[PDB]
């Protein structure tokens, strides 16, 4: 739920499922992203 | 326990009011773009665009902050503090302004 | 440069070339304009310097440099008191005054297209 980039996502992610946690984990993951593209939106209407 | 609850409820008062006042007086700095705005012109200066800039600065750090209030706090007292402080500055921004 | 005479019709190869120089007389409209499209072409410093305010002010600087505010030109052209192609070589200044008009018209601007609704020049052309 912090990092940016991908690689430890990929990683901590193929990890969640080597738990075998891996609805909770895909959940996460698309919450990440939510987040992510939800401030990628925080750069900037200037004209439409 | 009521003499703290009070005292906790007037911190709230306190804290919420001033992040209105904040937003708030965001505005009212903002609308200083216009002070000045380079000599509003005499009749026309055709054309005439676009747009004073400070203003869009105003609407950027409006919409961010929104942003991160909307992150951190509860719904109710966003909606409360903006809508208030936000649609009565613009209108008083206008009339001074 | 000199001898400000007419400009030699070449019949036709470069007419054309003139026709992309006209956005005759000699060669100050001739050659200034590859000056002006060399300079606002070489003032596209940008498209690295984006994402911040300076699709603001800096805008108005670029309007501050202008086709070299104008007086650049308007003061040589000014000073030079001379009979050859007099008001001919103007006549590439009235017509160099329709490229101020297309500068004015070189108008699609910054801030990437927006807003769209004036860019005029005309102080310095006036």
């Amino acid at each position: 739920l912090s990092s940016n980039e991908i690689v430890h996502l990929k990683s901590g992610t193929e990890n969640m499922i080597k738990l075998g946690l891996p609805e909770q984990a895909l959940d996460l993951f698309l919450q990440n992203r939510s987040n992510f593209i939800q401030d990628l939106i925080l750069q900037i209407v200037d004209n439409p | 326990k009521f003499d703290e609850t009070i005292d906790g409820f007037k911190t709230l008062k306190f804290k919420l009011i001033t992040i209105l006042r904040f937003n708030i007086r965001a505005l009212c700095i903002y609308d200083i773009g216009s002070f000045f705005q380079n000599t509003k012109i005499w009749n026309m200066d055709v054309g005439s665009i676009e747009l004073d800039q400070n203003i869009a600065s105003l609407i950027s750090e409006l919409r961010r902050t929104e942003s991160k209030l909307k992150q951190q706090l509860p719904e109710k007292e966003k909606n409360s503090i903006f809508i208030g402080l936000d649609i009565v500055n613009n209108y008083a921004l206008i009339k001074g302004a | 440069d000199d001898d400000f005479m007419p400009l030699s019709i070449n019949d036709k190869t470069l007419y054309e070339k003139v026709l992309k120089i006209c956005w005759l007389y000699p060669m100050t409209c001739t050659l200034a304009k590859k000056t002006y499209s060399k300079i606002t072409a070489f003032l596209s410093i940008f498209y690295r310097h984006e994402l911040h305010t300076l699709n603001n002010i800096l805008v108005k600087t670029m309007d501050d440099i202008f086709n070299d505010i104008v007086n650049k030109k308007i003061r040589s052209k000014l000073e030079s008191t001379s009979r050859e192609e007099i008001a001919q070589i103007l006549v590439n200044l009235d017509y160099f005054i329709i490229a101020a008009k297309e500068f004015s018209n070189f108008m699609t601007r910054e801030n990437i297209l927006q807003n769209p609704d004036m860019e005029i020049r005309l102080s310095s052309i006036k």
